[PDB]
């Protein structure tokens, strides 16, 4: 069987760069040739106790470009069993004998750790706990990099934004660390700056990283530019306003980047990037959005068949 | 000599911080058995000055439940005993998790009003000892983490 | 045709000894050997004019399992059509000329029956009105019963909790009274005994029942623990705190149980069964719950297939 | 003797079998400066077995014995001074349980508020019964010692 | 000073027989001559908690036909937002530096009593905590059987409809029992039946009380036929269909009533009472209702004014 | 006439030192000798556009001790209704032909000024616009400053929590500054330290400011430890947790306390002070917020009634 057969996947952390280059391989390959009917007669449960349509829509539809059936909720508060009573460990040991996967998201940080103690033999991919993980947003991310990059080492990666609360550049520095020569920027008003545990972690494994008041101070050298949301309601209006200009990118910005240079974003944007950004070359924020059907659709074929035919 | 007599056999903790052995009794539910327990509590040590003290009769510990006490009384000595004789002593050294007895201080971790006990990694750092929490994956002072 | 070809399924009142057995053979049948195109090309409206996450899960998880489409809706509120002015009469009138067969859950008493009467030649599967009805519930648990004991006469069977309440109570000790020589143990506060109406069709039917203050006075008999749930708002909050004691299942409770005895519960259990009853071999409501998959499929499958190859 | 005599404070005696650690927890009586010596599952002549609690220089109030009777309704508290017993008692039910008690109304205002606990007690029908101060509701003790 | 000077209403068994004749004697006296500035620069929070328009209304305009100053809250508005943060102790000993006397309301029992322990100095008035007490309804409901019947002992007493939830009639019935000579009918379906902490109340004093099925075995003989409303919560729709008739009154029922019998209802009296009622001398709960003010007056003047009003 | 009558009372930073010692005498003076009938005739209107229920009743208890009547709303009830259509111009330039006064909190900085463009001759007070001003608050603040320690000048003042974003310290702050020889310190987490523009303001003065990240520090040098709420929003779950110890109090904590420092919070103080703290003398809170009473009382007289009281 292959390494991640019946294996949960919750955490970046839990997974090696073997692993990671696993899922990427085996992406690039379902991309380029298609299995619809792989998972032919599997049902898989799609359980959205946090509600999110983007990952959702994204996640349905990787199963469905396998060939599997797919039963689910998607819960404001507005759903039966549904927010009340019955523990997660009750909800999880009923419908881990309902389906053959499961795929869920949550507000509480560990509830895929959680669920994956009560679902037998049935693995869950988490798809976002609270503040924690989100891991198949990083592997879509890792994808869209190593696709147009070419590689996942000795890169230059510049990080936008609100760099303090965004659990997807956390869990894509951590990954991006596995990987060897790589060098960051961040760039992050003060109130949202990459938090020191990450940089002891970057520190400790020798891998160097700056911080910078603009873009335009790295964009030369830029590989990847990784814009995250800068949500306002975590910030003052008026402070915001103040900060928000060296936050924001316009096609402008980018007159001396590389050839080779992609701009990310997780989505949704909103102000961090003008729109003339989009007809721009650099411009792979929906190539990287499309790219999740494949790491998606990686994911669930690795974990729930033994020998990948290809 | 002796307000807490000797034991013929079982285990004797020794040199517990004052107001910690109560904490051992409750932490690691060491009273729920039908064996003799006898505790001296605010005991007078030449080394330390004031201790707690816990004899268990015809119970021993496994190297990581002396293990576990590493958190709470590091200078502890557990004493092996049988024949009224001391078999073994061993001191308690950090482990590398601690189950059950810590909760997370993550208001919003998975942990909390859910049927699955607390896990945490454990790592020395220089001034304290982090621990990690296996389910939120967020990582505290050992400080932070036994306080309220 | 089987007896069961393109009926509704509405009442466990409608259904026969031989119904109930044919049921629960067709279920065995499909648990030890799937048929997952059975239902290819089928398309079945998955209607929950009542939200109900847990019912609506199983229900649509065995259409999948039989490879049948599946559309619906879930309703709290927020629903186009949807709660306003259009009679269920019209809803029906218009979706039973979209599908194959109605699967429906509705606030009110009677509705799956009214249903039925602007279906045309569509069944409709009643997956709960209101304090009526939920006869695939019953199914479910009737196949658990009879696979943990090998029948479903002479039985031994007690039922703990809100007896008062429970429509699913109701509706097993109806369709036990349908086999012979069982006998029935009734532990229940005096605020939630078991209906006269049920105890007098016992009556009728030479059937013995009897009442108890706690579970240790038939321990040692009982081969079915059937536990209900016992929802707090409708009891006083020292009244139930006063009450409670008597109806919470501890493992402890156990220990002069019968090696073939199961506990049942159609769930969710939030007091009334504590988690350590959960690793001993008595506890079966998480089987009981799987089982639905196999009950709901059988249904499904004899109501839309004339001849079940097997 | 395991636990030896001592020559000032309360000894209380004839304390049930797995009632000693909850006496310890319930009334926090380790919170002391105070040697405190203590012996679990011991023999006992009248008893079989018991538990005993000895806490040196330290004595207990009347209503403080009382507390202990819903508990260890058989305890003896015996004063110790100068090595010698100049006092046995034995807990009578309370005529209010402060404190330690948690009302099993989940309704009640004590729960979410800076209030102690706090139950009248009546032994009535040769059953006793807590009626808690705030809610006014009342509860057999088995219901709210559960709880 | 006057007896309640200064004092908490918290509970009808905190005043004595003697509390209650001198609140009522106080009400016949403020009902014949008005004191519109007794409590002149007086302000008194009316602190609802709990909403409860009637109450409310009443209350204030209690307050203000003596002249004194209101301010207040209306509340179930944190309908979504949650709970408190802030405890009731801390809300309490704000408000009791800005007023001179607390009426609250409030959803949990025994919020008006811990309101007293952080109130220092200002009386708490309790308008009703949860399903414990409700003082001033019960010292209307006694004022009003006083002024029509002409005294307090020897009534013939009848209650009807959910004796069980009813703090109104618990309250009603331990008042009445601090009295000689009366005689309680209890009518309710089995379901409601005035607890047995009542009962054996009533036994320890050597009051007679008898149950019945149906007013009219007790019409002729009743002095007060106290009338509640059935919750329809408590109950099933069809349940609730099989029993009204019982606890139901229509004009026709009256036709062998004393001629001095009065009809009383703490309202709303939504079915319970037919409109058909109002025109007969026996209806009486709106005068009822009327006599709330002048039960509520008395009590303000008697906790805020040091003397006696004369 | 006195230097207040007639004026908008909006921002901390247009009220003069004279201005405030103004106020502060007057709200002695009614402290000591209430004048229930000053403001009798006097119509005023409490307009909550944003909810407040503990600084709506404060005023409101203001305006009926000094004898005015009392008119307004609470507002947050567009909740889903939606923004105004029409323009709090429009409303202001309304309720300005109904009313002697306006006191209004309202979720939008400026609020309070612009109403003063159209309430015309009808004076405007300001309980709060957004994260600008809330006057009121620091008027109690200094006077409960002023009556403990006799003075408002050559004090040694703590501030503590989120100083960040608490509008209620940046103007006690500019305040403060105001009079002489005082001393700061500000004790808080990294993410929530005293913003800049506050910092440069006591520079310009002259006046002496430090860090400190524990109430230890400075426990035995502080005249007055002003507490603030940490606001849960503005912060993780997980950062909370490790920065929580820090700007908490217990009553440990002030073993070393000097016998004159008070403690003042401007409440709710659901975390950040212990209930043991309040039977301590130090515990000054609730007498603040009492204080509250006799500030807004000083404002509405000074602004209502021409001459000084006396
Ligand atoms: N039969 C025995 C032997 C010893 N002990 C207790 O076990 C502990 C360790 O015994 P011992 O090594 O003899 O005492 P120390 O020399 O003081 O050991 P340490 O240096 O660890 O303090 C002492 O508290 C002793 O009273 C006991 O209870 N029963
Ligand atoms: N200086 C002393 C004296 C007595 N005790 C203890 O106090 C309890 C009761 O003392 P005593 O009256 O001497 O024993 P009994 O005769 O057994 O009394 P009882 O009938 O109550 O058991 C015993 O556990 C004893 O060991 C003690 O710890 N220290
Ligand atoms: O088993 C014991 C050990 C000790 N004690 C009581 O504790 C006190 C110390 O008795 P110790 O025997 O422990 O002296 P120590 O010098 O060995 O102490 P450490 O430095 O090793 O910590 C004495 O008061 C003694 O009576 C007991 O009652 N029982
Ligand atoms: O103070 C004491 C009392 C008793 N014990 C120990 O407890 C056991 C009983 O010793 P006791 O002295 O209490 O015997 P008893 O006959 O008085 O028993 P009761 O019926 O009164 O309960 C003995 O093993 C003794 O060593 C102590 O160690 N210390
Ligand atoms: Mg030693
Ligand atoms: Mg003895
Ligand atoms: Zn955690
Ligand atoms: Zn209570």
């Amino acid at each position: 069987a292959n390494p991640l057969y019946q294996k949960h996947i919750i955490s970046i952390n839990d997974l090696s760069r073997d692993d990671l280059n696993l899922v990427l391989a085996t992406a690039a390959k379902l991309k380029a040739n298609p299995q619809p009917e792989l998972l032919k007669h599997k049902v898989i449960a799609s359980c959205f106790f946090e509600a999110s349509t983007r990952t959702r829509l994204s996640f349905e539809t990787s199963m469905h470009r396998l060939g599997a059936s797919v039963v689910g909720f998607s819960d404001s508060a507005n759903t039966s069993l549904g927010k009340k009573g019955e523990t997660l460990a009750d909800t999880i040991s009923v419908i881990s004998t309902y389906v053959d996967a499961i795929v869920m998201r949550h507000p509480q940080e560990g509830a895929a750790r959680l669920a994956t103690e009560f679902s037998g033999n049935v693995p869950v991919l988490n798809a976002g706990d609270g503040s924690n993980q989100h891991p198949t947003q990083t592997l879509l991310d890792l994808f869209t990099i190593q696709e147009t990059q070419g590689r996942l080492d000795n890169l230059h990666v510049a990080m936008v934004g609100d760099l303090k609360y965004g659990r997807t550049v956390h869990s894509l520095t951590q990954a991006l660390a596995k990987f060897d020569g790589n060098r960051f920027y961040f760039i992050a008003p003060d109130a949202l700056a990459m938090p020191q545990y990450i940089l002891d972690m970057l520190d400790e494994k020798g891998i160097a990283w700056s911080l910078h008041s603009s873009i335009e101070e790295v964009m030369a050298e830029v590989d990847i530019l990784y814009m995250t949301r800068v949500q306002k309601e975590r910030l003052d209006p008026s402070e915001y306003a103040n900060v928000k200009a060296q936050f924001v990118l316009r096609a402008s910005d980018l007159h001396n980047a590389k050839a080779n240079m992609k701009v990310l974003h997780p989505l949704p944007r909103v102000d961090e990037i003008a729109t003339d950004v989009d007809k721009t070359p650099h411009a792979w924020y929906f190539q990287q959005a499309g790219n999740g059907i494949f790491a998606r659709q990686a994911l669930l074929a690795l974990v729930l068949n033994r020998d990948l035919v290809l | 000599k002796l307000q807490v007599e000797a034991i013929k056999r079982g285990t004797v903790i020794d040199h517990i911080p004052a107001q910690i052995g109560f904490k051992l009794l409750s932490l690691f539910k060491l009273t729920e058995t039908d064996q003799r327990i006898t505790i001296g509590l605010n005991l007078p040590s030449g080394e330390m000055g004031r201790k707690d003290l816990i004899k268990i009769e015809n119970t021993f510990l496994s190297e990581d439940q002396v293990d576990q006490l590493a958190l709470y009384a590091p200078q502890a000595t557990v004493n092996r005993i049988d024949n009224y004789e001391v078999v073994g002593k061993s001191r308690p050294s950090l482990p590398e998790r601690i189950d059950n007895v810590l909760v997370c201080p993550n208001s919003n971790c998975i942990s909390h009003a859910e049927p699955v006990s607390s896990s945490f990694a454990v790592r020395k750092r220089a001034n304290d000892i982090a621990l990690k929490c296996k389910y939120c994956e967020k990582e505290f002072s050992h400080n932070v983490v036994l306080a309220n």
